[PDB]
RNA sequence: AUAAUAGUAAAGAUGAAAUAAUAAUAAUAAUUAUAAGACUAAUAUAUGUGAAAAUAUUAAUUAAAUAUUAACUGACAUUGAGGGAUUAAAACUAGAGUAGCGAAACGGAUUCGAUACCCGUGUAGUUCUAGUAGUAAACUAUGAAUACAAUUAUUUAUAAUAUAUAUAUAAAUAAUAAAUGAAAAUGAAAGUAUUCCACCUGAAGAGUACGUUAGCAAUAAUGAAACUCAAAACAAUAGACG
């Protein structure tokens, strides 16, 4: 099953703001990968201001760093993925969403699609 | 230190009074770099001057029109001019939609907000307004 | 039958279309056939359509989209202003050729696009026109200036040696009401089937 | 099963095809190996919804019940088609005790599988009986 | 039924259940032990 | 000197008519007066703010489809995709 | 610090809502006015009218297709008099 | 676009017949006057001329100068524009 | 709601006023900062979706859902007494929860009076979890199914057309023809027909009493008679009246 995914990760460091979404990147894919998950892309997005200041627990976020994580997983596997991402302190906003398959196998992210190629192979080329 | 960076005048403008507030935004001139950028975005405020139509002996009912309403933002512009917070730049808002607001808004164009009005960088609404919450009183009879 | 009567018959004849006959953006062509009647015709109000038309119109030509329609009214608009722009470019008889080096397409599965110019001008490029006075190289044409210059039913692009201040100046956005003369230099159509043309204003 | 796949695969033919596609590259390891097991991944079971399984379920049930490979409408097959999604629709259930519409859906299932099981017993008795039989009724 | 035939049966419900509320205690008495 | 709302200016390449120059032609201009309606299931753009930001009042609130001009099922597309956005940060 | 100072309240302007504009220093009551238009457009005044009182739910939406109806109404109504006034200027 | 096609009507009409005429000459006068009043004290110079052209428009009456016709065209078309049904 | 900041005499309320956990113990308004519940602005048309109750902040899971083709089954269907399940709001029994609203109660007004309409405190209740109960103007006041009948305009989907045209289908919605109808009006049903179930037979008395069953209970279902009238009811008409 196809769930893409958008994390808001917090920066706090002012000259290297893409280090903690990068670790993020890397925990959450590894996770995906020891449990029967396939990860497609890794979209990054800009460090793009939030629209209001969104607050964690005990923090204030004004900026962050956004990113697709577009990977196959059970819904199970997913479903304990989403909680982790709600569980740590380094993101803001957290979002899965399903991607279905029941006309294609190949489907692009969601930015990749609104653009106009819909499968990975159009992206690719 | 403490530096007034810009003030702000807020109206609120309920059914039956309002409520006419000078207010110095109060920069200090002195740590993480988010926690900077968020004590800019958000400066702490300092009150100069609450005003109130009750203030200029309208009693009750007459502190629900805009007469009275008028009067008290002359009065408020009156003591801008005099207690001396003409220097930098002011920011209006209102609330609630009353009619001194309606009455707010001409003593500021004519002559009783003469001096104020050069100074007024921006004018911005901000009204309460509620997605769904908590629920309003039975609507009354009469 | 009368099937192939009707097919054949004047109204058949007519293509049909539903574009606006108000029609606020850019006109580069004619949408809509002119239909003309005669002098007696519009005297018994008859133009060949469904209904009669109402005694209101006086004139002789008109535009339609629909013979009947639900509202009980023919579609119409009492102008054939197509026309005449038409035959003020003919009397100008600036000959239209295609400034890209291509062969004249009147000469030699279905392309909607226009053949060529849309049929306002069959005139060729090489004929001189003589007159009393002689052989007119220049050809001179009154036209008003907006701002580009309107010239016989045409806006066109203009040109000159030195902007006139008095003309100009002592009448800054009143320049439509005093008409200049212009000498057309010549007649290019675009792809889109505007008749792009350039003037120069004389004084 | 452990490396049973969804969407109308199976993966002795999958492997074959991929065999296939190598050799044709070739004319025309590692690597091809990470590939294909993530391929395996995406196909898989498991990481697949339920429904997926369940339309499997129906496939196996026809194929055994079919009295010709061309018929699907056998009033025995169309029971054993039932009784799948009975099974499925049963175990939501007993998830999910307070979703009314979906027992109602079970109950007008099993209530149509009834009618059809009375059916075949009416046309073809023995038939009935044997069906009757394997679904454990 | 109209609004106005309505309020009659509305009347009568409303006396029925005033006499209810009244043979409450009595209702009580007759109900336990018999 | 005068305004540009009482003079029409003629394009370019266009033809005109006498009418054209005058008032009545200019109050009927007046009179009458994207990639959503392009065909493709607004769902795509809840990762963009941008462009979904296009169908929505100063202050935040959604047009109507009246206002907007969609297709029905696909103006509450957009509407879907839009209430996603601002249930995510981004929006 | 640095950071911050060369950050020069560039969230302050797009963090804001729309409703707020910069006033001209020539016309302070062309702002207000555009600002009465855009508060009017967003229907701000109308739905906190609304808010004031509670209104049971059935009740709302009745009010709700009441008002659909009548704006309904008002768009062919304005349909039939343009009808009427092409008419009467072509000359039916 | 979405067409509205009404129902049967008794009479389509325009409810009121505003008619939209321009405000009065006299009164934008003082209003002008009352304007210039609120600035430059009670009664100064500037405002001489104001005065006096309120004073010769206000000399015979109060006011100055002392209806559109559009049921005619739709009362009469109504029957013809409407998408009615044959009888 | 609490706390802090600075700031000054009223604030809040109403038709106009007062009473109150309002305010010279320093409020209200303003700006911040915590917490708590409960609600879901626009989009919205309840369009649509659901058996009906219902159902519009987002996501995921599981379930069910449309159309057209291909193949298969071979009348397996319709309706449905009894029966079964679900069934708004209020109510009740437990255990949490309780901001706002708010029966009752108390207080202030209003009034000749005011057990009200308005205002203030505001308990049950409204919220969740587990149940009970099985009623509402539970209404389209219109049981379900099938075959059929004259037009138009709107959308929606399907197919072909040489992706954007004008066409063929359905589906819904809105105007009607015919037909029906006490008329109002119904309009693919309130028409033409066929099938099956529910229900009605003057008004009062009465959905009352008695009885029985079910419920923790409130109650729900079942459901008479005597006595008394020539009444009682609907559509429409023309007035008078507001
Ligand atoms: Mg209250
Ligand atoms: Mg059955
Ligand atoms: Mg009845
Ligand atoms: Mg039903
Ligand atoms: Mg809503
Ligand atoms: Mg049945
Ligand atoms: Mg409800
Ligand atoms: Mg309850
Ligand atoms: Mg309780
Ligand atoms: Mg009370
Ligand atoms: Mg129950
Ligand atoms: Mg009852
Ligand atoms: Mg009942
Ligand atoms: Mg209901
Ligand atoms: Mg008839
Ligand atoms: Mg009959
Ligand atoms: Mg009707
Ligand atoms: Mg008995
Ligand atoms: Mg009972």
């Amino acid at each position: 099953m196809l769930y893409e995914l958008i994390g808001l990760v917090r920066i706090t460091n002012s000259n290297a703001p893409k280090l903690e979404a990068k670790e993020l990147s890397s925990t959450i894919g590894k996770l995906i990968i020891q449990n029967r998950g396939v990860v497609r892309d890794i979209v990054p997005m800009g460090i793009r201001y939030l629209p209001k200041i969104m607050k964690k627990d005990q923090e204030k976020h004004f900026r962050a760093y956004h990113f697709l994580m577009l990977f196959d997983s059970s819904a199970a596997v997913q479903s304990e993925i989403l909680r982790t991402l709600k569980k740590d302190p380094r993101v803001i906003r957290s979002s899965i969403v399903k991607v279905d398959l029941d006309k294609q196998l190949d489907r692009a992210s969601s930015l990749h699609r609104s653009l106009g190629k819909k499968s990975i192979l159009e992206l690719v080329n | 230190k403490e530096e007034v960076v810009k003030y702000i005048l807020h109206g609120k403008f309920t059914k039956n009074n309002t409520h006419l507030t000078f207010s110095s935004v109060v920069e200090d001139k002195n740590l993480t770099y988010n926690d900077t950028m968020l004590y800019y975005l958000n400066l702490p405020q300092k009150v100069k001057i609450s005003l109130s139509t009750g203030c200029l002996g309208f009693r009750k009912a007459a502190r629900g029109e805009y007469e009275a309403a008028f009067q008290t933002s002359g009065r408020m512009f009156e003591l801008i001019k005099e207690k001396n917070m003409l220097n930098k730049d002011i920011e209006v808002v209102m609330d609630d939609f009353g009619k001194g607001r309606a009455a707010f808004i001409s003593a500021l164009v004519g002559k009783e907000g003469a001096s104020v009005v050069k100074k007024v960088v921006k004018i911005s609404d901000a009204t309460k307004l509620k997605f769904g919450g908590v629920r309003s009183p039975k609507m009354r009879r009469l | 039958t009368l099937a192939e009567l009707l097919g054949r018959s004047r109204i058949a004849q007519v293509a049909n279309n539903h574009k606006p006959l108000t029609y606020t953006g850019k006109k580069f062509h004619p949408t809509h056939q002119i239909i003309e009647t005669k002098p007696s015709t519009l005297y018994r109000q008859e133009w060949g359509l469904k209904s009669a038309i109402p005694s209101k119109i006086k004139s002789r030509y008109l535009v339609y989209n629909d013979l009947d329609t639900l509202e009980r009214i023919t579609t119409f608009e009492p102008r054939g202003g197509t026309q005449w722009n038409r035959l003020r470019f003919q009397e100008m008889g600036v000959p239209i050729v295609s400034n890209i080096g291509r062969q004249n397409p009147f000469f030699k599965k279905f392309n909607t696009e226009i053949i060529g110019t849309g049929g306002l001008s069959y005139s060729l490029p090489g004929k001189l026109k003589n007159s009393p006075n002689g052989v007119i190289q220049r050809t001179v044409v009154p036209g008003r200036i907006l701002n580009l210059a309107a010239i016989g039913g045409f806006v066109a692009d203009v040109v000159f040696f030195q902007s006139p201040p008095s003309s100009f100046n002592s009448m800054g956005d009143f320049i439509r009401m005093k008409t200049f003369l212009f000498e057309i230099l010549e007649a290019s159509m675009e792809k889109n089937g505007s008749v792009s043309m350039h003037a120069r204003l004389l004084e | 099963e452990p490396l049973v796949l969804s969407k109308g695969y199976n993966i002795e033919e999958v492997d074959k095809f991929l065999a296939a596609i190598e050799s044709a590259k070739r004319e025309r390891i590692e690597k091809l190996e990470d590939r294909r097991e993530a391929i395996l991944r995406i196909l898989s079971m498991r990481n697949s919804e339920n429904k997926n399984a369940i339309k499997m379920a129906v496939e196996l049930a026809r194929k055994e019940f079919e009295r010709f490979p061309g018929d699907t409408g056998s009033s025995e097959v169309q029971a054993a088609c039932m009784t799948v999604r009975i099974q499925n629709m049963a175990n939501h259930i007993k998830e999910h005790r307070k979703d009314f519409a979906n027992t109602r859906n079970l109950r007008i299932l099993v209530q149509q599988r009834q009618a059809i099981l009375r059916y075949l017993k009416r046309d073809n008795p023995e038939k009935y009986y044997w069906t009757i039989q394997k679904l454990g009724l | 039924d109209s609004v106005m035939r309505k309020r009659k049966k509305k009347m009568k419900k409303h006396k029925l259940r005033k006499r209810r509320k009244r043979e409450k205690a009595e209702r009580r008495k007759l109900s336990q032990g018999r | 000197k005068i305004d540009q709302s009482l003079s029409k200016k003629l394009p370019k390449g266009t033809i005109y008519d006498p009418f054209d120059f005058s008032m009545g032609r200019i109050h009927l201009d007046r009179k009458y007066q994207d990639i959503m309606k392009s065909g493709a299931n607004p769902l795509e753009f809840y990762a963009r703010p941008r462009i979904l930001s296009r169908y929505v009042t100063s202050t935040g609130r959604i047009q109507h489809r009246d206002i907007t001009g969609l297709s029905a099922k696909n103006q509450r597309r957009l509407s879907k995709a839009i209430r996603r956005c601002q249930a995510i940060g981004l929006m | 610090a640095e950071i911050a100072r060369s950050s020069v309240e560039n969230a302050q302007m797009r963090f804001n809502s729309g409703k707020s504009i910069i006033v001209n220093k020539n016309n302070p009551a062309e702002s207000f006015k555009r600002l009465n238009r855009i508060m009017f457009e967003n229907n701000i005044p109308g739905d906190k009218r609304s808010q004031r009182f509670y209104m049971k739910p059935g009740k709302v939406a009745e009010l709700k297709r009441s008002q659909r109806h009548r704006k309904e109404f008002m768009m062919g109504f304005k349909r039939l008099i343009e009808i009427v006034k092409d008419a009467k200027r072509k000359g039916y | 676009p979405p067409v509205y096609r009404l129902p049967p009507l008794p009479r389509l009409k325009v409810k009121k017949p505003i008619i939209r005429q321009e405000a009065n000459k006299c009164l934008v006068l003082m209003s002008n006057l009352l304007q210039c009043w609120s600035s430059y004290g009670h009664m100064s110079p500037k405002c001489a001329g104001l005065v006096t052209e309120l004073k010769s428009c206000t000399s015979e009456s109060a006011l100055g100068k002392r209806k559109s016709n559009i049921n005619y065209h739709a009362a009469r078309l109504y029957d013809r524009i409407n998408g009615k049904p044959h009888d």
